[PDB]
RNA sequence: GUACGUGAAAUUGCUGAAAGGGAAGCAUUGGAAAUCAG
RNA sequence: UUUCAAUGGCCCGUCUUGAAACACGGACCAAGGAGUCUAGCAUCUAUGCGAGUGUUUGGGUGAUGAAAACCCAUCCGCGAAAUGGUGAAUGCAGGUGGGAACGCCCUGGCGUGCACCAUCGACCGU
RNA sequence: CUGCCGAAGUUUCCGGAUAGCAGAAACUCAGAUCAGUUUUAUGUGUAAAAUGAGAGUUUCUAGUGGGCCAUUUUUGGUAAGCAGAACUGGCGAUGCGGGAUGAACCGAACGUGAGGUUAAGGUGCCGGAAUGUACGCUC
RNA sequence: AGAAGCUCAGACGAGUAGGCAGGCGUGGAGGUUUGUGACGAAGCCUUGGGCGUGAGCCUGGGUCGAACAGCCUCUAGU
């Protein structure tokens, strides 16, 4: 406001590929709660699928430890390290097109 | 204790004796070369914190009471609990009646009315 | 800084609260809380849930049931998955913080409620946030 | 309730006792000088006296026209202003600091009733850093118990004897703040003393002026 | 406390707050009293008197 | 009273009071005269 | 308030210079008359939320004024990953020292040790 | 409108970045370090007692980058002036007492007042204060 | 105990550039004062009084004839 400017005082004074990326440790943050506890820490048979290119990332990338219930990630691009954590998890990698 | 005023002479701003487009209140001189800034001799003073007065004198009258500025009978009774520290002063649009009203009600509470034969 | 720039009444009556018990005591924790509400809101950086998991069971751990006490904001960690038992107090929990803990853990408490509990800061935590930012 | 009472008056008594025993110590000093120069006038041979361990400082001029190198030397010596007086260590440090500052001070050998009068009069403390008068003992005895100091007699011994304690004790008292003199200075003020003036050192003379700054 | 400063010398009660030994001071002494002894040697007197 | 609501200052005339031997205004302390306040 | 007496009192603004003086401005009074609005960026502070955040392009809706308030589908902006295609806890997401704060003791000792800073260390900046 | 804090007045490198002076924010530090200062010791410089003061850093952000006058040293000097450096001062941001009057001379540095006492300079009168005291010189 | 407050003690006070803080006044807006007003609002005048260090504020009297203000916030062609 005028009346709070200091000029009120001075008046006297002469004056590339789309790709955004997501981290292993933040795969399971992407799938819903109520997912989560259904499927994570329980030896299932079925096993829950994160698309992560529905939830608009390209790339899924190494970073984070995920945990050793196994899940299937369908993305279009991953990182050599990062499908190697998904294996050691139990987990699979599917490329999309 | 008694009211002691440090000064009684009000501040006049430099050379309104002088001209009159130049108005009495004060204003401080932003002259550089300014001799009343500067405080030579015989020159007028300036306003300083010094000139202060008491703490506990004041805002208040030579009765030694502080003038309250009022309106109506009820802005009186809310000097009832201090008619020795406040004195109610009619305000200057109040009319005739209320004027009469106001110094029966504050005289009644015992609050001294500061312009009371007035209108 | 004598007083906060923060015209937040709640604000207030903690520094109020603590103005009190700075100079009614001999805590050295409480005169650094009531400095540390002094401090503006770049100077009170956010701890994460996370953190505080950390630095509770770190190196020996024996984290006991010590209370963790920060003047700020305690942020979730959703990159963390099973929550471990907390107790902490802070200015401000976010929504999923201050469920994330009381689902499956211990207790959040306010800066008040921690005073009443600990009112010399014994058993008390004193946790900062990383302010590289 | 009796407790503090007791060791009250316990400590009055014991205070007596040691102004006692300085008031003693002053006159015996004072005679066995006189004894022994007396013996040597007798006896044809020359006595000399000891060097004075202290002196006494004022400062004779103002915070106006005054070279650096001086001034720093009057912030060493607490003379911020001018017709202030303090107790300063005569010494071999001490003597080429007020020969530099000369033109600036003036100071001599105070006896006892200069430093007896100064502390009762004049005397502030600096307790807390701020100026407290000493008006009472406790009021030492709170700021100078470490060193043994409980009373003004036993300040003004520790001043006026040059005991192990004086830095504490001068530092303790806040410069003195004199008026200006009562019958005025010399004619000229400026010169040296010697010269007829009323600048450096002036020996048994510090007190005839001091006198008038009571 | 202390809202006046009064000075011990001009004041006897508070001289006697600061120093409780004033009360029993003798301050003047006869001691010359005894055969005053004139002591002054003969070569110091020459020297005085010289020139 | 149409030279029309309110009627400021500059400026001008009259009356009253006072001052004035080649400036004046101003400031400080009081007196005198006038006028107020408690 | 006016006036007298004693004492004091050089015309204000601007400009130039180390500084004045000069050099302009000023017959008098009233009214008007000069750092404003907006776009961007950056600091600091406050507020709301916080790995998120941002309703107001637009749609819904709003009987009492409906250009307000209220509600939000899908996108999008910045942030969450860097480096020059690839793309990060080796090691409690690493040890040593100082350190806020706390605890146990009989000032000091011991333990714990945030922020930050020097240190050996890693991983593709973390 | 009042109150508080308060400079630079110029190096060092290419109009500037820098530093310096002034502040703010955030840190650690009181069995600690500083200093327009003096002693002591070693050979003017170096190192360790006196006295005073709480002492440090990091970030960042304003204003300043002139001159004048004077002292001392010194370089030449020259009809005689002066000219060239350095030096720290004084002014500059600052009123007041005195010097009859005054940018640079002697004192003194400032909130509003009462009382007391002085500085520099003065005491025949203007003019506050001895037509004081003592000893000389001068027409 | 308007803790924003109350109280005790000491020191300090020129100040350009610059920095920082608290206040005064004006037009209009939201709220509020059971607010003022033709028994006289606003304005204006006055050798009337009072308050404030100051910007300014309140008031007596006169004149005048229809509107106006205090506090808390908002705003600016202040």
């Amino acid at each position: 406001p005028t009346h709070v400017s200091k000029t009120r005082k001075l008046r006297g004074h002469v004056s590339p590929l789309w790709r955004p990326t997501v981290n292993l440790d933040r795969l399971w943050t992407l799938l819903p709660n109520e997912a989560r506890d259904k499927y994570l820490g329980k030896n299932t048979e079925v096993a829950p699928v994160i698309n992560v290119l529905q939830s608009g990332y390209g790339k899924v990338l190494g970073k984070g430890r995920l945990p050793e219930t196994p899940v299937i990630v369908q993305t279009r691009y991953v990182s050599r390290r990062a499908e190697e954590k998904i294996k050691q998890a139990g987990g699979v990698v599917e490329l999309i097109a | 204790v008694n009211i002691i005023k440090k000064r009684t002479k009000p501040f006049k701003r430099h050379q309104s004796d002088r001209f009159k487009r130049v108005g009495e209140s004060w204003r401080k001189p932003r002259g550089i070369d300014s001799c009343v800034r500067r405080r030579f001799r015989g020159t007028i003073s300036m306003p300083k914190i010094g000139y202060g007065n008491n703490k506990k004198t004041r805002y208040c009258m030579p009765n030694g009471l502080k003038a309250f500025l009022v309106r109506n009978v009820s802005d009186v009774e809310l000097l009832l609990m201090h008619n020795k520290t406040y004195a109610a002063e009619i305000a200057g649009n109040v009319s005739a009646r209320k004027r009469v009203e106001i110094v029966e009600k504050a005289r009644a509470l015992g609050v001294k009315v500061t312009n009371a034969g007035a209108k | 800084r004598s007083k906060p720039a923060s015209e937040n009444v709640y604000l207030k009556l903690l520094v109020k609260l603590y103005r009190f018990l700075a100079r009614r005591t001999d805590s050295r924790f409480n005169k650094a809380i009531l400095k540390r509400l002094f401090q503006s809101k770049t100077n009170r950086p956010p701890i994460s849930i996370s953190k505080i998991a950390a630095l509770t069971s770190r190196k020996s751990a024996s984290s006991q049931n010590k209370t963790t006490v920060v003047v700020g904001t305690v942020t979730d960690d959703e990159r963390m998955l099973t929550v471990p038992k907390l107790s902490i107090a802070a200015l401000r929990f976010t929504k999923s913080a201050r469920a994330r803990i009381l689902k499956a853990g211990g207790e959040v408490l306010t800066l008040d409620q921690l005073a009443l509990r600990a009112p010399t800061g014994s058993n008390t935590v004193l946790v900062r946030g990383k302010k590289h930012a | 309730a009796a407790e503090k009472k007791s060791a009250r008056q316990k400590k009055r008594e014991l205070i007596a006792k040691r102004a006692e025993a300085y008031e003693a110590e002053y006159r015996a000093a004072e005679r066995e000088q006189i004894e022994l120069a007396r013996k040597a006038r007798a006896e044809g041979n020359y006595f000399v006296p000891h060097e004075p361990k202290l002196i006494f400082v004022v400062r004779i001029r103002g915070i106006n026209n005054i070279p650096p190198k001086a001034r720093k030397i009057m912030q060493l010596l607490r003379l911020l202003q001018i017709n202030n007086g303090i107790f300063v260590k005569f010494n071999k440090a001490i003597k080429e600091m007020l020969q530099v500052v000369e033109p600036y001070v003036t100071y001599g050998i105070p006896n006892h009733k200069t430093v007896r009068e100064l502390i009762y009069k004049r005397g502030f403390g600096k307790v807390n850093k701020q100026r407290i008068p000493l008006s009472d003992n406790a009021i030492i005895e709170a700021a100078l118990g470490k060193y043994s100091i409980l009373s003004v007699e036993d300040l003004i011994h520790e001043i006026y004897t040059v005991g192990p304690n004086f830095k504490q004790a001068a530092n303790f008292l806040w410069p003195f703040k004199l008026s200006s003199p009562l019958g005025g200075w010399r004619e000229r003020k400026f010169k040296h003393f010697i010269e007829g003036g009323d600048a450096g050192k002036r020996d048994e003379h510090i007190n005839g002026l001091v006198q008038k700054m009571l | 406390a202390h809202v006046q400063k009064k000075n011990p010398l001009k004041n006897k009660a508070v001289l006697s707050r600061l120093n409780p030994y004033a009360k029993a001071y003798k301050a003047n002494v006869k001691i010359n009293s005894e055969k005053t002894p004139k002591a002054a040697g003969e070569k110091f007197l020459s020297v005085l008197h010289e020139n």
